[PDB]
Order: structure tokens, then C-alpha cells, then sequence
């Protein structure tokens, strides 16, 4: 968003920082669930000896 | 790189260093006419990190403290179970030599026999003290260093002609302690900073120019870390480098 | 000072623990065989049919056809004798001459034997009783119609040109057989699908045979290794005889029974301690395996008897006898203890260790080189240079023979 | 029976004739004792004789006396077959025993054990040697090779060598043309060493040297006969380190204070 162009630059700056934060937060959380699932994909089964 | 540490602003320190650099690819003996508490070891390092085989072994074993006549025979080798009470030669020095050079400190005391045994090494270098084992050579170079007076040894005959000669291929006079005076101010501050940092002393006291003058007055022939030693003394004299530096300690024997 | 050796620092040995180590180095199958053959005299040392279905086994399947085939008594005897010495692959075990001798009839001749074999040569399947298989693939192709192309080229090659294909010498094969370029390979391929060891085809079934002695299940990293409980031997002290000794009027005889029982108790406890020492050694080995087996044999450090016996107080002979003929089933599966150790090397991985599955997968990649020809030892050396680990062509030939790979100029094949 | 001349260089004095007499000696296997400057033609002479030793003659058993510590120098001296001396195990055969037929590469080290001296006297006794606990004598064989660097007759008058040290020693003497004396292949072996030196330096071209250097070379004593000069030569090579760049001086006495 123009990297907080400064429309209010005060809470809009603050809100924008918070929002980008949450955005990356979601990106990471999504990738994390993705990685756990993908691990489960090739997680592998226990056959008899 | 020896951290480039021990800076000698005496451009002769540099000149020595340049000789060293020329010597660096070079693989032949060298004497370093060192000084009492000077630090030929550190410079020999600075060389070794730059050695033509800088990747090569770099061991520091001097026979100055050769309290055992047999510590020698060891250093020359041992048969596996030679004499007995033992398994094999503890050959570490002989190890460093192959794929390495030779470095020693204060070669004065050597049993003359020990010395010329070293002679039978340098020209050819058999597997030695090996209790009859067949010979073997260590791809060994060399470097020499001392504060002794070589003419004094020559009068003493301390180095044999074969010895003094084939032993020696270069001569590295450490500048006298006071020789490298601008270097003294240099590496002096070098230590000053190094200390103020590593001590984590919250502030650096700096230096009193009067203390600097008094320090320069120290002939301080010993300065190897004897510089650093008197430095630690002075640091304690300050005790804490928070205040600006004036408390300089040289002679610590003094009570009160 | 003046060094040397100087006096300083006896009794009677017995083979007690020595026989015990003889047992341990011996495999637990025969070790339990002795354990039974031991505990027998030590008195204080402790439907019918189901499915019941028969099978053919091939040779009797051949006999089934022979029964329906018209045959005489001498003909039946020759055919049955031919059937008697028959291999799994379906090739004839004995020559025609040995069969003639076995018939033991002067009327029986090599020609009659050959006629009987040929009447039975392709009944079921084609290429049965191959008799130094070569004419067997010939009869198999003859069974195929001549409408298949390149049958002539394949036939001429199989006639007397087996050697040229033996070395994969395609150039010499073309120079000899005058076989067509890029077309003689077609006859070669038609020959390649010729049901070799066709009698081996019938044989397909087996049961399971590997004994899990210890079990490490990779329990939450650093596997929880555990031996097999039932496989671990154990005796029961004769508590009846323990109570049948002291009260014995011959309190001497009964108390001596008690003493022999106590000694055997010592023996059994020592064996259990041997098991437990092997077990703690297995704990160290499993600590190793949580990386090695988990990284597989490719990333496995070569270990030595000295190395392991150092981690323990066990003697090097103690361990060296302890693991001999030992195998444990792991997450990977049943693996031999004797397999655990490996020789180290001068590779520039910064260290000394063993080739193993690195050598195996190296053979894999050398084969994975263009199927035109096998990769030479220089290919292995370059592969190791890529691996950053030093390997040599003599060392390469060594590791390849360890992986038992085909030779560089022997495995070249038409792509 | 081959050349193996090696870096036997700079014999333009009668050191050539010295070599000639050496050759005259070379067939005979009797005791060898020589004389001359340490580290200077000397052990090169040793190589010379080692060549004079048939290539098929045997192990050039090198004897370096400045070693041997004190005692079980005795061990490898007489031998050591028993226990309690050399790790026991097999009869450890001494370096003396190591040579069977080999070179008695006796080095004139002037160490204290005339004890040793008498021992070697028995070493040179009847062709025989006997170990530590060495339950039997064993009649031994080896080529015998000594040399010198100082006034053996004086030390005899000085008593310093066992009289028999020399008495058994030196079927004849063999001295060296001193650097103050030999003085002939000066430029010659000078250039030879220089060639080696530049080649190792891989110096692109032979610097050349001014005649002032050779004038000094005549002026120089060269107390170390062969190497001290040779070291000087390589030292000139280094202190210059320039190709085709003609020299005008040389490097020998770094003890000379710098200007
Ligand atoms: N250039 C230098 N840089 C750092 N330390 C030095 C230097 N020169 C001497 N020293 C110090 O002197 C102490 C002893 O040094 P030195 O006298 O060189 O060893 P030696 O006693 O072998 O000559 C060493 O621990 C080293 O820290
Ligand atoms: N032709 C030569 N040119 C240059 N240097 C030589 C030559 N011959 C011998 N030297 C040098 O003389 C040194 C001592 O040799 P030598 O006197 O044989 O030793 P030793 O004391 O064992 O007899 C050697 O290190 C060698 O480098
Ligand atoms: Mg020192
Ligand atoms: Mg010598
Ligand atoms: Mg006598």
C-alpha cells in the first residue's frame, strides 16, 4: 500500500505496520500448516517386519 | 594472518615482513635474531599463516626446557617399545615436520650431540631414535629464532660449522625493544584497544601522555607480551578503564 | 631415566567363560541347540492337516503330461529318469550320456535317449530339459512362427555366435556374422525375450526366514532398542530340588546339589549379563543408528572393534566374540551385527570411513551413465569429486567389485 | 657400476685428484677413514663412496654419532636380543646389526664415549658382534667408513681419541681441499649452484653477476667449504630475486649489520 504512504501516517502508519505484520503472520502460519501436512504426505506407514 | 596483530609501525617491521614475504614461498632455513620478551613466535606465526605450505603443520616445540636428555631421543624418535615401558614413539613433532617446517625457541642449550644429530637430520633426516627401524624422512622445512648473541655462540663454538652453516639460511633480527619506537606507540595503542575491548571494561581509560612517555622510557627489553604483561599491570593500576588512563604499572614487586 | 623394562606387576585358567564365548560367537540358532544339549543333564536348569493340499512341482506336472502321452515301459523309464535329475531352471542337469548310463540298458542308446528327450523336449513348457541351454532357446524360437521378422538373424546368431554377444562385442559381432547395423540388435532383442530358465518360471513361492533378535523401533528419535524377549534364553532353578537337597538325609549330597545349582545360577546370570552388555553396546550402536540407519548406509561412519570396546568396559575379545553371528530387526529391518563395523579410508571427506551404500549407489550411477556403455572408474572418481570425497580408480574398482558391478568395457550395450 | 655422480660439484682443485685416489680406493672394502670440512664435501664424499659402494653393495647404513643418548646406544651397539632392553619381542638387531655387509658410515662426531670407542673397537675386531644378553657371538660383516674434520694426531697427543681409536682406525687418511684452499671451481660450481637456485626460483633468466662479486668470492674465506658458499649463492639468488638482472653483490654474512 505504497508501504504506508502516510495518508494519516499516524494510526494509518500504525495500522499499516500492524496489518503487514498480521499478513506475514498468516503467510507463515499457512506455510507452517502446509509443511506439517506435507510431512504427513510422505509421513510413511509401519508395515510388518 | 597473525590477525595482523602486533603492529610494528617501524617500517623495518614491515621490511622484516617483506623479507618474510619473500621467504614465504621460500623453503629454506632462517634465523630470527629475536629479543628477550620480543615475540618471534607471533611473527613466525604470521609467516606460517602465510607459509608456502600455510596449510602445513605449525608446531612449537623448543628444546630450551629439555630437562630430559631422553626427551630428545623421543623427539628424534623411539622404536615402538624402544627401551620399554612404552608402546610407540610419541612422534608428534616428527609428525609436524613432514608436511611442515621446523621452529624452535632459544636453541642455545642443545646438547652438542643433540645438535649434530639434528645435523644428520637436516641434510638427510633418517627415521631416528627408532630402535633400529629403517630410515625415514619428514618433508620438513625449518625456521630459527633467538635472543642470543650469535657471535657469542661462535666464540662458544656453540654452533658447529656444519651446524652454524647448514642450520642457518636466513637471519631475522628482531628490532631492539626500543628500535621500533613509532611501532611502540602503535602496537601499544593496539594493546590498549584490544584490552579495553576484551576486558569488557565499560570505558577505555585511554592513555596518559605522561604515562605514554614513561612507558616509552621503559627500555622494556622484554616486550613480547611483556608489553602485554606490563599492560595488564597498568590496567590493574587503573583497575578499571572507566576513568581516563593515568595509572600505569610497570614494576609489580613493589609493595605499597 | 635409563629406560627399558624392569620386573614388577599367576594361577590356572579354565574354559568356563571361554566356552560361554564359544556359545556367544556361535549363532543363537545352534547356540540354543547347545543350550538344550546343555540344560538336558542339568536337572535344575530349565490340526494335523490344516489345508493339506498337494502340488505339481513342475516335474510331476511334466509326468502328468507324460502319462497322457503314449509311451512304452523303456520309454517311460527313460523319460522318468530324465525327469529325476531335473533342475529348477528347467535345464537338464545331467548330459544325455549320463542318462544313458543311468538307464543301464545296452538297448538304450544316446540316439534313443535323444529321441525320448526331444519328444519330451517341448511338451510343457517349450525349452524343458535344456541340456546346456542354447538349443533350448532355439526350440523356443522354433515354436514361434517364422512370420516374426529377424527370426533368421536371431537364429544365425544363436547358431554359433553366442560369444560375440557374451562380451557385448557388437562391432566384432557385426564383423563376424555380417549382421545388419542397427538391425542385428533387433534379432538380439527378439532373442532377449526367449524365456530363459523357463522351468525356473514355475517355481515362485517361499515362506519367511529371518529372526528379529533385537528391536529398535526409532521410538521418538534415538530408537528404543529392545531385544527379543522369547528369544532370550533363561533357566528355572529347581526349587523343588533346592528343597530336595538340604533335607536329604545325605545333607552332603543335597547341599552339594545346592552348590551345583548355585554355580549354574552364576552361569545363567553371566549369560544374562552377556546379553545385557550386548544390549548396552546395542544402545551405543542405536545411538549411532539414529543417524546412520536413519541416513542409511550411505551416510554411515566406519566403526572399529576398538572404537566400540572403548565406549564400554567390555574387552575387545569380549565384544569380538559377543556379536559374532548376531542380527537385529530394526525400522529398516533385520540387520546383522557383524555387518555393523567397516574399514575406514583416505577420502577427502575430512575423515576416514567406509564406502558401503555409497559404493552401491555409485554402481547405480555408473550404470545410470548412458546405457550405451558402463561408466569407467574415472567416472566414479569424478562422481566422488562432485561428492567432494576422495576416491581412486583402483579404489573405484575395489568399491565396484564390492558392489559387484559389471566391468566398464563389458557392460556396454546397445541403447 | 654406474655414474650416480649426483651434485658432486666444484672439484676443480685437486679435489678432482682427491676423487681419483678415492676411486683407486673404491674397489677395496677395507676400513675407510677420511678427513675434511663438515657439511662440506664431506658427507658428499660419503655419497661419493656410497656410489663407490656397489649399487648392489648394500644398505648405506648411515652412522650419526651425535645421537645415541647415553646408554642403550649400547643396546643397538652390541645388540639386544633378551628382555628388558628394547621392548623385548624379537632379538632387536642393532643399527650395527642392521648393517650386515653394510656401510660403517662412521661419523667423526667427537662425542664423549670412548666407551663407545672401545666398543667399536670390538666392532672392528674379527668380523663379529654380540647382542644384549646376546647369547652367542656372531661373526659379522660390513663395509667400514669413517672421515674426519680435526687434528686426530693432535687429539692423540692430546690423548683425546682413544689411541686405538685411531690405531684401529684409518688404514690411510683422506683430507679435503679447503675452501681457503680448493678455490678452483669458484665461478664454476658457483654457476652450478646458481643454476639450481634460479631453477628452483624458476627465475625467468640467469641474472648474471658482476665481477665485483667474484672478486669478493676470491676475497671470501668461506670457512664452511662447500655449503657455506652454496648457501651464500642461493642467498644472493634470494636477496636479488630478479631474472637476467646481473648481480653485483652476494649474500653470505647476514650477521653483518644492515646499512
Ligand atoms: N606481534 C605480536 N603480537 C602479539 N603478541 C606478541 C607479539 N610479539 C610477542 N607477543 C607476545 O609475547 C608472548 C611471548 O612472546 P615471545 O617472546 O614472542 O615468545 P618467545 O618467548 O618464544 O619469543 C607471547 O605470548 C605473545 O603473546
Ligand atoms: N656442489 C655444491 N654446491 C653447493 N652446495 C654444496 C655442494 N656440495 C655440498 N654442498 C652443501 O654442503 C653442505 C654440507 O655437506 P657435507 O659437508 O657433506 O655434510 P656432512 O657434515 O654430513 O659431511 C650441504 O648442506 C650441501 O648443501
Ligand atoms: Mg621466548
Ligand atoms: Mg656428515
Ligand atoms: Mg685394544
Amino acid at each position: 500500500r505504497w508501504l504506508e504512504l502516510g495518508l494519516t501516517d499516524e494510526e494509518k502508519q500504525n495500522q499499516l505496520e500492524q496489518l503487514a505484520e498480521q499478513y506475514d503472520e498468516l503467510k507463515h502460519e499457512f506455510e507452517k500448516k502446509l509443511e506439517a501436512k506435507r510431512r504427513k504426505i510422505t509421513q510413511g506407514d509401519d508395515l510388518a517386519p | 594472518e597473525y590477525k595482523d596483530n602486533l603492529l610494528g609501525e617501524a617500517n623495518s617491521f614491515l621490511e622484516v615482513l617483506e623479507q618474510v614475504s619473500h621467504l614465504a614461498p621460500l623453503d629454506k632455513p632462517v634465523l630470527i635474531i629475536g629479543e628477550r620478551g620480543t615475540g618471534k613466535e607471533l611473527i613466525a606465526s604470521r609467516l606460517h599463516y602465510l607459509s608456502s605450505r600455510w596449510q602445513g603443520p605449525f608446531i612449537s616445540l623448543n628444546c630450551a626446557a629439555l630437562n630430559e636428555n631422553l626427551l630428545d631421543s623421543e623427539l628424534f624418535g623411539h622404536e615402538a617399545g624402544a627401551f620399554t615401558g612404552a608402546q610407540k614413539r610419541h612422534p608428534g613433532r616428527f609428525e609436524r615436520a613432514d608436511g611442515g617446517t621446523l621452529f624452535l625457541d632459544e636453541l642455545a642449550t642443545a646438547p652438542m650431540m643433540v645438535q649434530e644429530k639434528l645435523l644428520r637430520v637436516i641434510e638427510y633426516g633418517e627415521l631416528e631414535r627408532v630402535g633400529g627401524s629403517q630410515p625415514l624422512q619428514v618433508n620438513v622445512r625449518l625456521v630459527c629464532a633467538t635472543n642470543a648473541d650469535l657471535p657469542a655462540m661462535v666464540n662458544e663454538g656453540t654452533f658447529r660449522a656444519d651446524l652454524l652453516d647448514r642450520l642457518a639460511f636466513d637471519v631475522v633480527q628482531l628490532p631492539p625493544l626500543r628500535e621500533r619506537e613509532s611501532d611502540i606507540m602503535l602496537m601499544a595503542e593496539y594493546f590498549a584497544i584490544q584490552m579495553c575491548r576484551e576486558i569488557k571494561l565499560p570505558l577505555f581509560p585511554g592513555f596518559t601522555e605522561r604515562a605514554r612517555e614513561t612507558l616509552l622510557n621503559y627500555r622494556w627489553p622484554g616486550n613480547i607480551r611483556e608489553l602485554k604483561n606490563v599492560v595488564e599491570r597498568s590496567v590493574y593500576r587503573h583497575g578499571t578503564s572507566d576513568y581516563p588512563l593515568d595509572d600505569i604499572i610497570i614494576d609489580p614487586f613493589k609493595r605499597r | 631415566m635409563k629406560q627399558g623394562l624392569q620386573l614388577r606387576l599367576q594361577l590356572a585358567m579354565t574354559p568356563q567363560l571361554q566356552q560361554a564365548i564359544r556359545l556367544l560367537q556361535l549363532s543363537t540358532l545352534e547356540l540354543q541347540q547347545e543350550l538344550q544339549q546343555a540344560l538336558e543333564s542339568n536337572p535344575l536348569l530349565e490340526l494335523p492337516v490344516y489345508q493339506g493340499e498337494t502340488t505339481q512341482t513342475l516335474q510331476d506336472y511334466l509326468m502328468w503330461q507324460v502319462e497322457l502321452t503314449p509311451f512304452t515301459d523303456t520309454d517311460r523309464a527313460i523319460a522318468t529318469s530324465i525327469v529325476d535329475a531335473v533342475d529348477d531352471t528347467g535345464y537338464l542337469t545331467i548330459q544325455i550320456e549320463d542318462i544313458v548310463d543311468s538307464i543301464g540298458d545296452d538297448e538304450i542308446g544316446l540316439e534313443e535317449v535323444e529321441a525320448v528327450l526331444k519328444r519330451i523336449q517341448r511338451f510343457d513348457p517349450v525349452g524343458v530339459a535344456a541340456k546346456d541351454l542354447r538349443d533350448c532357446l532355439l526350440i523356443q524360437l522354433s515354436q514361434f512362427a517364422k512370420e516374426t521378422p529377424w527370426l533368421e538373424e536371431a537364429r544365425l546368431i544363436i547358431s554359433d555366435h553366442l560369444d560375440l554377444l557374451a562380451n557385448h562385442d557388437f562391432r566384432t559381432l557385426m564383423r563376424v556374422t555380417r549382421l545388419k547395423e542397427e538391425v542385428l540388435k533387433e534379432a538380439v532383442n527378439l532373442i532377449q525375450s526367449l524365456d530363459p530358465r523357463p522351468g525356473q518360471s514355475i517355481q515362485t513361492s517361499e515362506p519367511e526366514y529371518v529372526i528379529p533378535d533385537v528391536l529398535v523401533r526409532k521410538v521418538s528419535g534415538r530408537w528404543t532398542v529392545e531385544l527379543n524377549a522369547d528369544s532370550i534364553p533363561r533357566l528355572k532353578i529347581n526349587q523343588q530340588y533346592a528343597a530336595m537337597g538340604n533335607s536329604a538325609r545325605n545333607d552332603a549330597d543335597g547341599q552339594f546339589i545346592r552348590s551345583n545349582l548355585q554355580e549354574a545360577r552364576w552361569l545363567i546370570k553371566s549369560l544374562e549379563s552377556r546379553n545385557d552388555t550386548l544390549l548396552r553396546v546395542s544402545r551405543c550402536i542405536v545411538e549411532q543408528q539414529q543417524a546412520f540407519f536413519e541416513q542409511g548406509e550411505e551416510y554411515m561412519k566406519p566403526m572399529v572393534l576398538a572404537d566400540i570396546a572403548q565406549a564400554v568396559e567390555m574387552h575387545e575379545s569380549t565384544i569380538s566374540r559377543v556379536t559374532t553371528q548376531k542380527y537385529l530387526h530394526s525400522p529398516r529391518g533385520i540387520f546383522e551385527l557383524k555387518y555393523f563395523f567397516s574399514s575406514h579410508v583416505n577420502t577427502e571427506g575430512g575423515g576416514e570411513a567406509s564406502s558401503t551404500a555409497i559404493r552401491a549407489l555409485v554402481k547405480k550411477l555408473i550404470a545410470a551413465e548412458n546405457p550405451a556403455k558402463p561408466l569407467s572408474d574415472s567416472k566414479l572418481t569424478s562422481m566422488l569429486s562432485e561428492q567432494g570425497i576422495m576416491v581412486a580408480r583402483r579404489t573405484v574398482a575395489k568399491y565396484r567389485e564390492s558392489l559387484s558391478i559389471p566391468p566398464s568395457n563389458q557392460r556396454k550395450q546397445l541403447v
